[PDB]
C-alpha cells in the first residue's frame, strides 16, 4: 500500500503501509512488522534517534583519540585503547564519577521524557522564567538554545535526512567496533592498517577459519 | 484465533467473551480443568501468582549467576545459597522462616479476602486510613493503586500489550524453574555451567546422552 | 499551590489548593479518600515537627561534643551512667522507660481525643505569632517545609550511618576533606559494583 | 533403632538369611554343567538375589529379630527417620490411582444417562468417550474439589429413594 515514488530499500519491493515517508529516513524496511503497531513505532522513532546520537558521538570519541595518537599527537591519555579507558586512573574514583553521571543524567532525561509524554511541557526555564524554547518544537528535536546556529531554519526536511543517515551508520559502526575488538583483539584503526596491508588476504573469513 | 496447536477444537468454555478476555488465551486446556467458570476465575489468579513468583525467583537465580560467571559478583549456586546464608546470619532459619510465615500469611489474607469479595479490603476505618488504596481495580488480580507507582497501568492502549508480556514471561520462567530443578539432579551442575556444557559441543551434551532422562537407551 | 512538583504536570483533583504544602505530589493517590486525606495531613506535620526536633538534637550532640546520635543509649546496653550536658542523671533505663511511657501517653491521648487538631493554638502559642489569620497562611507553609526537609535529613543520617558508620557532621566534614573520594558511590555499599 | 529394630544392613540375622537362599541356589547349581541352561537361569537368579540384599539394606531398612524387613506406617515416625517410602508415600500413590479410575467411570456413567437408552451402553461400551474421559481423569483431584465445593457432588436427600420408616 506504499506509494511507489518513495524510495525503497529494495525496489520493486511491496512494503508496508504506516511506513508512509512521515518519518526521516523512512525507506519502508521492516520485515519483521516491528512498527505496525503506532503507539509502538512512536517509542522506536525517538529510541533510533537517542541510540543513533550516541552512537555517532561515540564512535567519534573512539576513532579521533586514536587518530590523534598515530599522528604523534601528545596528551595524557594518548595511547589508550577504546575498551581499556574504564581501567585508566583519573582525578576521581571510577565509581565516583559514575554516581554524579547518574544524577546529571536523572535530571536531562527526565526533562526529556516530560516533553515526549506532553510535548511543549518541558520547554521553560525552571530558574529563570525568562529563558523558554520555541514553542513549535517536537519530540526529538528540542531547537531552541540546543540550535544556537540556527541550522534548523533551512531545509530541515534534508537535515533530518542527513541525520539519520549519519546516525544509522555510526551505529553500524560501534557494533563492528565490538565484534572486531572481541575477535581480533586489536584497536579499529589498526585492523583497518592490516585490511589495506593486504586486503585479498585478510578478510573476515580468512581471519575467522584460521582462528577455528 | 491464535491456538497452541491448529487444527485442534477449542475448549467450549475458552471461547466465552469471558474467557477470551484472559490474557495468554491460546485455548490449551486438554483436561478441562477450567469448565467451571468459577474455578476457572480461581485459576487465572494461580497462574498470575505462580506467574509473577517465578519470573522474580529465576531473575534471582540467572541473573545472579551470569554475574558471578562474568566475576562482578559472587553468588553461591543456587541450590547452595540457602546453606550459605543462613551461617552468617543473625538467626536461624526456623525463627527466618516463622516471621516469613506470618508476614506473608497476613498480606496473603489481605488478597485472599479480595478474591472473594472484590474490593472488600477498601472497608472505611478498617486499616490506618489506607484502605481506600486497597480497593483494587476493576480487573481481578491485577490491584494496581500503590503497586503501580509509574502509572504504566492508566495508558488504555497499552494495557492488553502489557498482560500479554507478563503472562508469557511468566509462563516461560515457570518452565525454567522446573528446568533448574530437572537440570540440578541430571546433570549436578548449575544451570549457567549446564548452558555453557551444551554450548560447547551440542551434539554429545545434551539430555539424550546424560544418562538419566532416557534409561532405556 | 506551593509549587508544582513535576512541571508540565497536571495537579490532583482531590488536593485542596489552600492545603499548606500542596505541590500536587500525590502519585499513588493514597489521599483520594477525603478520610484518608484528614488523617495523613496531620500526620505530615506530627511527623515534620518530631523530625525537626530530632534532627537538632542529633546536630547538636556531636557540635557540641557528647558524642553522636547513634551511641547515645548505649550506656544502657553497656552499662553506665547516663549523662546530659556532661552532668551525670540518677536514672537508669527502667526508671526511664516508664516515666517516658507514662508522661507520653498522658500528653498523646489528651491529643488523640481532640479530635485531628494540628494547629491548637493558645496554651501551644504564648508568643502569639500565627494570631492573624493572614499571617498564619504563609508561617504553615514555612513549618512544613523546614518539616519536610527535616524528615529527609534524618533518613540521611540513618542511611548514611549504615552505610559509613559514621556521625553526620563526621561525614560531612570527610566530605568537605575529599569530595570525589569520600560520598555515597565511594563507600563501597550504595552503589552494587565498583 | 525405632520399637527395638536395628537397620537391616547392620542386623546379624539379615546377613544370615542370604547366605541362606544363596547356599540353596548353589546347591542345585553343582549338578548341571557350566554353560547349559539350567545353570544360566539359576545364576540369573543368584544375581536377583544379591541385588536384593543390597537394595532393601541400601534402603535404611528397619530388620526385627527375625532378620526380615518390617515397615512404618505411623506419618511422624516415617517422616521423622525417613521411612517415607515404605507406606507414606504410596498411600498418596495408590489414591490417585484409586480415585483416577473412579473418578473416570464416574464421568462416563453420567455421560450415557443422557443418553436415549442408556443400558445398552453399558454392556457395549463407547470406546471414543471411554478414552476420550480416559485421558481426562489426571486431573481429577482438581475436577473433584471443585465439583464438591460447587455443592454438584452429591444428590439431593429428597431426589434419592429410601424404604418405609
Ligand atoms: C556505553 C557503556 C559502556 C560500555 C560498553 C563499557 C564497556 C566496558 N567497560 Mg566501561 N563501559 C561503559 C560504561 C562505563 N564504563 C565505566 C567504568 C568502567 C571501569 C572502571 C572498567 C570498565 C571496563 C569496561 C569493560 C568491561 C569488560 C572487561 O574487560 O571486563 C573485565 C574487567 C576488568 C579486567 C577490570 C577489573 C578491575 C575493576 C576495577 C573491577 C570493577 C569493574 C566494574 C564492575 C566495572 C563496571 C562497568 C559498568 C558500570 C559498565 C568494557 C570494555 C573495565 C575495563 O576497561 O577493563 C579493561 C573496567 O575496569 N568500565 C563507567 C563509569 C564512569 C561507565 C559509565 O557509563
Ligand atoms: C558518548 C560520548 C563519549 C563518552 C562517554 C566519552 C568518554 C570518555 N572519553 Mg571521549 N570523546 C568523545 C565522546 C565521548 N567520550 C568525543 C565526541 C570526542 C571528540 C573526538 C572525544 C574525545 C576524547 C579524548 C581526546 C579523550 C577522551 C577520553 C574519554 C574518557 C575521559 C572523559 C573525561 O574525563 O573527559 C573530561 C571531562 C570533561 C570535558 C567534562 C572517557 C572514557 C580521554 C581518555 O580516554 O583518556 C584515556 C581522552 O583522552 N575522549
Ligand atoms: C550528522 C550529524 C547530524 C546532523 C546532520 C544533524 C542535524 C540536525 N540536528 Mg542533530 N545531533 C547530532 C547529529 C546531527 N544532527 C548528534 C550526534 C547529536 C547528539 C549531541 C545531536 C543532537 C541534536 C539536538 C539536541 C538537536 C539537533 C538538531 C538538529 C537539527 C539542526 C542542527 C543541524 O542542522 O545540525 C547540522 C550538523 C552538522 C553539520 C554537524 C557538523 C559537525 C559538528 C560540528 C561536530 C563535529 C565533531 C568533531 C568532528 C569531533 C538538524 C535536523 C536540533 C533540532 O532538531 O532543532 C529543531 C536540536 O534541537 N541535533
Ligand atoms: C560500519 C561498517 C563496517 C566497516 C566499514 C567495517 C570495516 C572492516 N571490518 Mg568490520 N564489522 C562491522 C562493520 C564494519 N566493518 C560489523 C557491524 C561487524 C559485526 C558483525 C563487524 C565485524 C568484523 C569482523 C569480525 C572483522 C571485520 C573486519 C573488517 C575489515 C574488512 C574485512 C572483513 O572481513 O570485513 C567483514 C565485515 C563486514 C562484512 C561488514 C558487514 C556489515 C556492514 C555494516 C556492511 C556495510 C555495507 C555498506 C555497503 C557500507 C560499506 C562501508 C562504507 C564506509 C562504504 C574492515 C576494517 C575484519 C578485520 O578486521 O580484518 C583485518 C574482521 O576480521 N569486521
Ligand atoms: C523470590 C525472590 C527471591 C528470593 C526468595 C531470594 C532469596 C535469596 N537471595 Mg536473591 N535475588 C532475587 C530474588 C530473590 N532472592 C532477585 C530478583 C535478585 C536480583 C537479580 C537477587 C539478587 C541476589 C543477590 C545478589 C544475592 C541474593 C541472595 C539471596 C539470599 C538472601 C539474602 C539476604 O539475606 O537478604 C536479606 C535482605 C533482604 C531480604 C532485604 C532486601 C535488601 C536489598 C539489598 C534491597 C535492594 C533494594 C533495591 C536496590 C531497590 C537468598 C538465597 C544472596 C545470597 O545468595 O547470599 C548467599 C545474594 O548474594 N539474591
Ligand atoms: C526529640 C527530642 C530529643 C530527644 C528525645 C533527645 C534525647 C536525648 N538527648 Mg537530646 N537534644 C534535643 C532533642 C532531643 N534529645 C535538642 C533539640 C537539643 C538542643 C537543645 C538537644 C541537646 C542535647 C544535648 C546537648 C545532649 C542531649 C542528650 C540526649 C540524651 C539524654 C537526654 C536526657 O537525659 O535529658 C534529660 C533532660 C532533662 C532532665 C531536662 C528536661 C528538659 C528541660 C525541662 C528543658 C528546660 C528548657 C538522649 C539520647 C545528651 C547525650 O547525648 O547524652 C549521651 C546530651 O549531652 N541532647
Ligand atoms: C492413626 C492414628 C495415629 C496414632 C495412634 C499416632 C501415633 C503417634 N504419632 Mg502420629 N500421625 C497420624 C496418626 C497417628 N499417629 C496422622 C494421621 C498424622 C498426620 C499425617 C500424624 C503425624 C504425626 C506427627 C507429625 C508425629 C506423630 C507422632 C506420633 C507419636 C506420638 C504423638 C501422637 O501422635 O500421639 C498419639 C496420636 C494421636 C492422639 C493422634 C493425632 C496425632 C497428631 C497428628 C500428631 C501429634 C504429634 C505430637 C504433638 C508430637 C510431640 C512431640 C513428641 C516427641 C512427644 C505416636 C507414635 C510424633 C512422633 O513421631 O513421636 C515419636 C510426631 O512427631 N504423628
Ligand atoms: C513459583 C515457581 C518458582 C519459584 C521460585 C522461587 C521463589 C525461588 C527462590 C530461590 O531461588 C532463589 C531466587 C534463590 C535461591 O538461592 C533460593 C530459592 C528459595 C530456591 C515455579 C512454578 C512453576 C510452575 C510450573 C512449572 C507449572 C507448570 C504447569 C503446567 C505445565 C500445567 C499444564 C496444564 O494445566 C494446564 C495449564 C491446563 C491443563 O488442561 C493441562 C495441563 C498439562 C495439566
Ligand atoms: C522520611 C520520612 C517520610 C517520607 C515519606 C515519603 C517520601 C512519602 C512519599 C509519598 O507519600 C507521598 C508524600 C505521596 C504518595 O503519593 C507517594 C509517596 C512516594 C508514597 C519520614 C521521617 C520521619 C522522621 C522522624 C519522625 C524522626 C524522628 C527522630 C527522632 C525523634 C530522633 C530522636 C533521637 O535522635 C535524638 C534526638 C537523639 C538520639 O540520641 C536518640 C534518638 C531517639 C534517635
Ligand atoms: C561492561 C558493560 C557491558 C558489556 C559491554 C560489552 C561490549 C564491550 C566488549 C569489549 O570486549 C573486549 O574484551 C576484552 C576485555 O574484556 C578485550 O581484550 C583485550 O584487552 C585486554 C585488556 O583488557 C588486553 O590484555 C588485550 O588487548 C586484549 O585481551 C577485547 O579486545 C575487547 O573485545
Ligand atoms: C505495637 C504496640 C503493641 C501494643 C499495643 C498498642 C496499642 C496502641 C493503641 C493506640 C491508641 C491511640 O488512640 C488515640 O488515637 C486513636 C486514633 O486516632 C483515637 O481513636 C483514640 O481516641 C486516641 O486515644
Amino acid at each position: 500500500k506504499r506509494d511507489a515514488a518513495l524510495p525503497s530499500w529494495m525496489p520493486g519491493a511491496d512494503l508496508p503501509g504506516y511506513l508512509n515517508g512521515t518519518l526521516p529516513g523512512d525507506f519502508g524496511f521492516d520485515p519483521l512488522y516491528l512498527g505496525q503497531d503506532p503507539v509502538k513505532l512512536k517509542w522506536y522513532a525517538q529510541a533510533e534517534l537517542m541510540n543513533a546520537r550516541f552512537a555517532m558521538l561515540a564512535v567519534a570519541g573512539i576513532l579521533v583519540p586514536e587518530l590523534l595518537s598515530n599522528i604523534g599527537f601528545s596528551w595524557p591519555g594518548a595511547g589508550v585503547a577504546w575498551y581499556d579507558a574504564g581501567k585508566f586512573e583519573y582525578f576521581a574514583p571510577a565509581s565516583s564519577l559514575f554516581g554524579v553521571q547518574m544524577l546529571l543524567f536523572a535530571w536531562v532525561e527526565i526533562r526529556r521524557y516530560q516533553d515526549f509524554v506532553k510535548p511543549g511541557s518541558a520547554n521553560q526555564d525552571p530558574i529563570f522564567t525568562n529563558n523558554k524554547l520555541p514553542d513549535g518544537n517536537e519530540p526529538g528535536y528540542p531547537g531552541g538554545i540546543f540550535d544556537p546556529f540556527g541550522w534548523s531554519k533551512g531545509d530541515i526536511k534534508s537535515l533530518k535526512l542527513k541525520e539519520i543517515k549519519n546516525g544509522r551508520l555510526a551505529m553500524l559502526a560501534f557494533a563492528g567496533f565490538i565484534g572486531q575488538a572481541y575477535t581480533t583483539g586489536t584497536t579499529p584503526l589498526k585492523n583497518l592498517s592490516t585490511h589495506l596491508a593486504d586486503p585479498w588476504s585478510t578478510t573476515v573469513w580468512q581471519n575467522d577459519l584460521a582462528r577455528l | 484465533r491464535q491456538s497452541w496447536l491448529p487444527g485442534s477444537q477449542i475448549p467450549a468454555h475458552l471461547d466465552t467473551p469471558a474467557a477470551q478476555a484472559l490474557a495468554g488465551n491460546f485455548g490449551f486446556d486438554p483436561l478441562g480443568l477450567g469448565k467451571d467458570p468459577v474455578a476457572l476465575r480461581w485459576y487465572q489468579q494461580a497462574e498470575l501468582i505462580h506467574c509473577r513468583t517465578a519470573m522474580a525467583g529465576v531473575a534471582g537465580i540467572l541473573i545472579p549467576g551470569l554475574l558471578t560467571k562474568a566475576g562482578a559478583l559472587n553468588v553461591p549456586e543456587w541450590y547452595d545459597a540457602g546453606k550459605v546464608a543462613i551461617e552468617n546470619s543473625f538467626a536461624p532459619w526456623g525463627s527466618l522462616l516463622a516471621v516469613q510465615l506470618f508476614l506473608c500469611g497476613f498480606v496473603e489474607a489481605k488478597r485472599w479476602q479480595d478474591i472473594r469479595k472484590p474490593g472488600s479490603q477498601g472497608e472505611p476505618g478498617s486499616f490506618l486510613g489506607f484502605e481506600a488504596s486497597l480497593k483494587g481495580t476493576s480487573e481481578l488480580g491485577y490491584p494496581g493503586g500503590p503497586f503501580d507507582p509509574l502509572g504504566l497501568s492508566k495508558e488504555a492502549d497499552k494495557w492488553a500489550d502489557w498482560k500479554l508480556k507478563e503472562v508469557k514471561n511468566g509462563r516461560l520462567a515457570m518452565l525454567a524453574f522446573l528446568g533448574f530443578v530437572a537440570q540440578k539432579y541430571a546433570t549436578g551442575a548449575g544451570p549457567v555451567d549446564n548452558l555453557a556444557a551444551h554450548l560447547k559441543d551440542p551434539w554429545h551434551v545434551n539430555y539424550a546422552t546424560n544418562g538419566v532422562s532416557l534409561p532405556f537407551l | 499551590k506551593a509549587g508544582n512538583w513535576l512541571p508540565g504536570s497536571d495537579a490532583p483533583a482531590w488536593l485542596p489548593d489552600d492545603l499548606p504544602g500542596n505541590y500536587g505530589f500525590d502519585p499513588l493517590s493514597l489521599g483520594k479518600e477525603p478520610a484518608s486525606l484528614k488523617r495523613f495531613t496531620e500526620s505530615e506535620v506530627i511527623h515534620g515537627r518530631w523530625a525537626m526536633l530530632g534532627v537538632a538534637g542529633s546536630l547538636a550532640v556531636e557540635l557540641l561534643g557528647y558524642g553522636n546520635w547513634y551511641d547515645a543509649p548505649l550506656w544502657a546496653v553497656n552499662g553506665g551512667k547516663a549523662t546530659w550536658f556532661g552532668i551525670e542523671v540518677p536514672f537508669d533505663l527502667n526508671a526511664l522507660l516508664a516515666f517516658e511511657f507514662v508522661a507520653m501517653a498522658a500528653a498523646e491521648g489528651q491529643r488523640g481525643d481532640a479530635g485531628g487538631v494540628v494547629y491548637p493554638g493558645g496554651a501551644f502559642d504564648p508568643l502569639g505569632f500565627a494570631k492573624d489569620s493572614s499571617k498564619s497562611g504563609e508561617l504553615k507553609l514555612k513549618e512544613i517545609k523546614n518539616g519536610r526537609l527535616a524528615m529527609v535529613a534524618f533518613l540521611g543520617f540513618v542511611a548514611q550511618h549504615a552505610a559509613t558508620g559514621k556521625g553526620p557532621i563526621a561525614a560531612l566534614g570527610e566530605h568537605l576533606a575529599n569530595p570525589w573520594g569520600a560520598n555515597f558511590a565511594t563507600n563501597g555499599i550504595s552503589v552494587p559494583f565498583f | 533403632d525405632i520399637a527395638g529394630l536395628t537397620p537391616c544392613s547392620e542386623s546379624k540375622a539379615y546377613a544370615k538369611l542370604e547366605k541362606k537362599e544363596l547356599k540353596t541356589l548353589e546347591k542345585r547349581l553343582k549338578q548341571y554343567e557350566a554353560d547349559s541352561a539350567p545353570a544360566v537361569a539359576l545364576k540369573a537368579t543368584m544375581e536377583r538375589t544379591k541385588a536384593r540384599f543390597a537394595n532393601y539394606a541400601k534402603a535404611g531398612l528397619l530388620c526385627g529379630n527375625d532378620g526380615l524387613p518390617h515397615l512404618i506406617a505411623d506419618p511422624g515416625l516415617a517422616l521423622k527417620y525417613g521411612h517415607a517410602g515404605e507406606v507414606f508415600i504410596p498411600t498418596f500413590g495408590f489414591l490417585y490411582v484409586a480415585g483416577y479410575i473412579g473418578y473416570v467411570g464416574r464421568q462416563y456413567l453420567i455421560a450415557v444417562k443422557g443418553e436415549a437408552k442408556p443400558t445398552d451402553k453399558e454392556i457395549i461400551i463407547d470406546v471414543p468417550l471411554a478414552t476420550k474421559l480416559a485421558w481426562q481423569g489426571a486431573g481429577w483431584p482438581l475436577a473433584a474439589v471443585q465439583e464438591l465445593q460447587r455443592g454438584t457432588l452429591l444428590e439431593k436427600e429428597e431426589n434419592i429413594t429410601v424404604s418405609p420408616r
